[PDB]
């Protein structure tokens, strides 16, 4: 048990696409979006 | 004081609707991916990221950009236009390939950020809103970035280097043209929101799952 | 039946279900200023212009949104109603340009008018006045853009009544700006209507440009037979 | 005994935040060992009414800034689905000068958020989080990914989010640099693709909300301690601070402090206990104090006079005139220039101003080039009266409540540093004429 | 202070000082001002008639 270590380094090796790529990883789990009824406001 | 940047665009050429600008083929199975969080019949909500995608393709966002995103999200290129504009992370001018920002605010400014200031412009030759000739740095002073305890701070392409010193943003400078990387975080020997010496809290060994719970779950 | 009472000045009216503020006072026959409320468009509540006074509530409310409340009272006449108008004329005042001899609007300026009606007599701004460049949206529609008081009338108008999503806001705060934020001709058949529903002259008609004074026209109210709509 | 009247003492054991100065793993199997994603199935069983009721007897407040009391706030979503999607979003943009709390949050303790998240949308009954954090933290969103994705994975959330039979999603949206977007109905207006503008209220986000849907909006820190109350319970929350001031907060204490950091603390800790404590007092000593913001630019300050006897909670800070905010402690010593203070403070609320409505977009300009003018001294006793009332007019007049943020600094500036300024104006005129 | 003859002035660039607000004719009380104004060839507002019946004024 060392409470001396900072551990939190993962975002050093984080690139540009880090966010968008962890985005289309959990598109998988996500559940079925909800539907207005319309394609847009303005249809 | 006062913003200097214009909020009209007059078209150039090297800046106007024909300016050549397309995802990436990777970036659209991103743009897929963002449009899929939002519920349907409300696909604009993805203008906010796909516009920001743009820029992290690009550098920067020329008006065939917005045109792109407009197009791709079918909503009307001025709601495009009204969102880069109002927005200050979007770059609608190039700017070099780090882009340098100080904070200025009250609680940065106590610890002296101007001295920050101050070195970051003698160091690169230029002033608060202009860009090295080698096109490499863009200095601006920005609001408060939210890292007020390890001010003074800057932000650079999405890397906060808190707990300057006139020395150390010299050498983050120095590092960063030399074609290396510099590690983000507090340059004090801090690596943390702590106090800068005794941990006044948190020593103890973390409890164990269930200590605290009531009875009755 | 669904009608509910509210009293306007201490007088009973009764009221449809989310009726604004606005509207039960229009019924006593009382106008409350205006600068954005338009009773064609959405409601937009931005220029601040019509907050009144609730009894019994230490807030202003907006009388162009807010719906009544059933036993409320509005008070359209007390001090905090009146300190409200002429705080918000002197904020709308402080920015705008000297221009009422050269602008159009001279004599049937709602600015002018509520500003003699609602607004202080005198200016306690001591500092610079800000400019902003024009636009130029065609050859119908004159546009001096330093006069205008962000109302958003017309983005609400194009939008929603001519249909076009052309006009917007750019920037944020101070530097806010209204319009095209490229070099585009508004151009459709309900344009000219942007001109009567600006407030201000910074939205003008360009062939009626400097000829007359609203003082001086005879009016002679007709038809027209440019089409069979009549 | 009941009624404590000395706050301000508590040891690790009674902290909800572990991994505050992330000492310890950020991910998952890190905070499963320290206590998170624990009974939460039990927790999801138990119902929404019964998660309603330890929020409200805990007596739990925004720690967003204003302090309304979550219990209440959250039961606005009980009513029967009308058809509509349910949404819980997460305040995460932290704009607020000298406020980091909740960048610490979620960069260590990201799945005490995401826990809460849950715990928080079986309690209202909604579908979906959505999580709006600020774009200028990369890192702090790219770890809160992180985070969400070994959830998903482990079935903590998603589909049955347990073996709890409720489904539910959790979804991370940027913002990009506006402060203005911290604000609930910018913040809503943001997540649907427009400009960060507010919303009039009525309607409240809990009738029409994000995509015009029933919507819950509440901050990190709100969240986050939403699970440690239920299995602990409410009244252990309770059991700390004055009455209507309960619980336990996070403090950012900088400026001119020796140690500037931020700490869990008790609620109604003194603010010199505070101070001298875990910041290591003012540079200079405790008698170098000037004056101090307790909560974040928003809110007034209050000279050292004050300073030395007022608690750091909700009433006894409204007693003092300027109020708890964010918790966000700055401090000025006497070698500071108070007048230059507040007006970069001012000049940081017309740079963020979103300029919809009138007094805001107006008179906020207008009081920054008033203090502009008064830090030279260029200005004449009777303006200073004139500012205040510029203040007045913009307080309780705008839409968002960024025009009171923007005048009461000012208030409190003239309120308690009035001679500096006539000082200033006089000098100003002795080597000008 | 004494009032006598009218007179039409310009600034010292010798450009005309009137602009054709038309206060003046609005202001009269025995009508003796007649105004028609339009865009100059550069778009200044000016006049192009400026009338005074010197047997209606009472100066
Ligand atoms: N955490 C940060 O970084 C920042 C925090 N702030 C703080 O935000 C505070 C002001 O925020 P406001 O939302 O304008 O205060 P508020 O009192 O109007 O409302 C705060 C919360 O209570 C809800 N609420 C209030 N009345 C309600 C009702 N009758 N029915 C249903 N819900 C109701 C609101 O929907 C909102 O969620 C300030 O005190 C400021 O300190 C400001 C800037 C930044
Ligand atoms: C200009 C402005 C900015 C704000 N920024 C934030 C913010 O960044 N984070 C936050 O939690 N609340 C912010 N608030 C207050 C929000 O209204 C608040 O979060 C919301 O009411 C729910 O917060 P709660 O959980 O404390 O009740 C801001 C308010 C205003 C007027
Ligand atoms: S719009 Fe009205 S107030 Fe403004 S210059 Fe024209 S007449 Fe005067
Ligand atoms: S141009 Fe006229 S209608 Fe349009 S926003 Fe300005 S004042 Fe309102
Ligand atoms: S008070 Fe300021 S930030 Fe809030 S809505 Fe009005 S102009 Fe926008
Ligand atoms: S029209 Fe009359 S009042 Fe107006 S500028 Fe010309 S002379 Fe003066
Ligand atoms: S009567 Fe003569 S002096 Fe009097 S306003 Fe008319 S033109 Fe001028
Ligand atoms: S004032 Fe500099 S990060 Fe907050
Ligand atoms: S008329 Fe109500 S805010 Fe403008
Ligand atoms: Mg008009």
């Amino acid at each position: 048990f060392d409470n001396s270590t900072y551990r939190n380094l993962q975002h050093h090796e984080y690139s540009t696409y880090t966010f968008l790529d962890l985005n289309v990883e959990l598109s998988k789990f996500r559940m079925p979006q909800p539907s207005s009824g319309r394609q847009s406001p303005r249809h | 004081g006062a913003g200097g940047a214009l909020f009209v665009h007059r078209d150039t050429p090297e800046n106007n609707p024909d300016t050549p600008f397309d995802f990436t083929p990777e970036n659209y199975k991103r743009i897929e991916a963002i449009v899929k969080n939002y519920p349907e019949g409300h696909k604009a909500a993805a203008v906010l990221p796909v516009l920001d995608l743009a820029q992290r393709q690009n550098g920067w966002l020329p008006i065939s950009a917005m045109n792109k995103v407009a197009e791709i999200l079918q909503v009307p290129p001025m709601r495009v236009y009204e969102v880069a504009t109002f927005y200050t992370m979007y770059n609608r001018k190039p700017v070099g390939k780090y882009h340098i920002q100080v904070c200025t605010t009250t609680p940065c400014m106590l610890r002296n950020s101007d001295s920050i200031l101050e070195a970051i412009q003698k160091k690169l030759g230029i002033k608060v809103g202009e860009t090295t000739p080698d096109k490499l740095f863009t200095l601006i002073e920005v609001e408060c970035l939210g890292a007020c305890v390890n001010a003074p701070m800057v932000q650079i392409n999405d890397n906060y280097y808190e707990d300057l010193t006139p020395k150390d943003i010299e050498e983050i400078i120095d590092e960063l043209k030399a074609g290396k990387i510099p590690k983000p975080g507090p340059r004090s020997g801090r690596f943390s929101c702590e106090p800068a010496g005794g941990l006044t809290s948190l020593t103890e060994p973390p409890k164990g799952p269930g200590f605290g719970v009531q009875a009755g779950l | 039946s669904n009608l509910i009472e509210v009293f306007v000045d201490g007088q009973s009216v009764m009221v449809e279900p989310g009726t604004t503020v606005l509207q039960a006072c229009e019924k006593v026959g009382m106008q409350i200023p205006r600068f954005c409320y338009h009773e064609r468009l959405s409601v937009a509540g931005n220029c601040r212009m019509c907050l009144v006074e609730i009894e019994k509530a230490p807030k202003v409310v907006a009388a162009c949104a807010m719906p009544v409340m059933k036993g409320w009272n509005i008070l359209t006449n007390s001090e905090k109603s009146k300190k409200a108008r002429e705080g918000v004329m002197e904020f709308l005042l402080a920015n705008h340009p000297l221009d009422c001899p050269i602008c159009d609007q001279g004599g049937e300026c709602d600015l002018q008018d509520q500003s003699m009606m609602f607004g202080s007599d005198r200016s306690r701004f001591l500092e610079g006045k800000r400019a902003v460049e024009d636009k130029n949206i065609g050859p119908l529609v004159k546009t001096i853009m330093t006069r205008c008081i962000q109302c958003t009338r017309c983005i609400r108008f194009a939008s929603e009544i001519a249909g076009v999503d052309d006009l917007g806001t750019t920037g944020r705060g101070n530097d806010m700006q209204v319009g095209t934020y490229i070099e585009k001709m508004f151009m459709s058949e309900l344009s000219g209507n942007i001109i009567d529903i600006c407030p201000v002259g910074a939205l003008t008609s360009k062939p009626y440009a400097f000829t007359a004074r609203p003082w001086e026209t005879r009016k002679t109210e007709s038809i027209d037979v440019m089409d069979a709509v009549g | 005994a009941p009624k404590k009247t000395s706050f301000g003492s508590l040891k690790d054991e009674d902290r909800i935040f572990t991994n505050l100065y992330g000492r310890h793993d950020w991910r998952l199997k890190g905070a499963q060992s320290r206590g998170d994603w624990y009974k939460t199935k039990e927790i999801l069983l138990k119902g929404p009414d019964w998660i309603l009721g330890e929020v409200k007897t805990s007596g739990l407040r925004g720690r967003g800034g204003a302090g309304f009391p979550t219990g209440l706030k959250w039961s606005f979503m009980n009513k029967p689905s009308d058809g509509r999607p349910k949404y819980l979003v997460v305040n995460a943009d932290e704009g607020e000068p000298g406020t980091c709390k909740d960048r610490e949050i979620i960069r260590h303790d990201p799945h005490k958020l995401v826990e809460g998240c849950l715990v928080g949308g079986r309690a209202m009954g909604a579908r979906a989080a959505y999580i709006y954090i600020r774009g200028e933290f990369y890192n702090e969103a790219s770890n809160l990914q992180v985070a969400i994705r070994e959830a998903y994975e482990a079935g903590l959330i998603g589909k049955n989010a347990c073996g709890s039979g409720y489904d539910f999603d959790v979804f991370v949206v940027r913002g990009a640099g506006a402060y203005i977007c911290g604000e609930e109905t910018a913040l809503i207006e943001s997540i649907e693709g427009k400009q960060g503008k507010p919303r009039l209220k009525p309607p409240f986000p809990a009738d029409v909300g994000v995509f015009g849907c029933p919507t819950t909006v509440a901050n990190v820190e709100t969240v986050a301690v939403s699970p440690t109350i239920c299995r602990r319970g409410g009244a252990w929350f309770a059991s700390f601070g004055r009455e209507r001031n309960s619980g336990t907060k996070l403090f950012n204490i900088s400026g001119h402090v020796n140690h500037p950091c931020t700490v869990e603390e008790e609620m109604s800790v003194p603010l010199k206990e505070l101070i001298e404590k875990h910041a290591g007092g003012v540079i200079g000593g405790w008698d170098n104090l000037l004056a101090v913001i307790p909560g974040g630019s928003s809110t007034p300050l209050i000279p050292k006079s004050v300073c030395e006897t007022v608690l750091m909670d909700f009433d006894a800070l409204v007693q003092a005139q300027t109020g708890l905010g964010t918790a966000a402690v700055i401090v000025m010593d006497r070698s500071t220039d108070i007048v230059k203070a507040i007006a970069r403070l001012i000049e940081f609320y017309k740079h963020e101003s979103c300029g919809q409505c009138t007094p805001c977009r107006e008179g906020v300009d207008w009081m920054n080039k008033v203090m502009a003018r008064f830090v030279k001294g260029d200005a004449r006793p009777a303006e200073i009266d004139s500012l205040w009332e510029i203040s007045k007019q913009i307080e309780g007049h705008t839409i968002c409540a960024l025009g009171d943020g923007a005048a009461w600094p000012v208030q409190g500036l003239i309120r308690h540093f009035r001679p500096e300024l006539e000082e200033r104006m006089q000098q100003f005129a002795l080597q000008h004429q | 202070r004494f009032r006598g003859e009218h007179a039409l002035r310009r600034y010292p660039s010798g450009e005309e000082r009137c602009i054709a607000c038309k206060l003046c004719e609005a202001v009269c009380p025995a009508q003796a001002i007649t105004i028609e104004a339009e865009p100059r060839a550069d778009g200044s507002r000016r006049t192009t008639r400026y009338d005074i019946d010197m047997t209606k004024c009472i100066y």
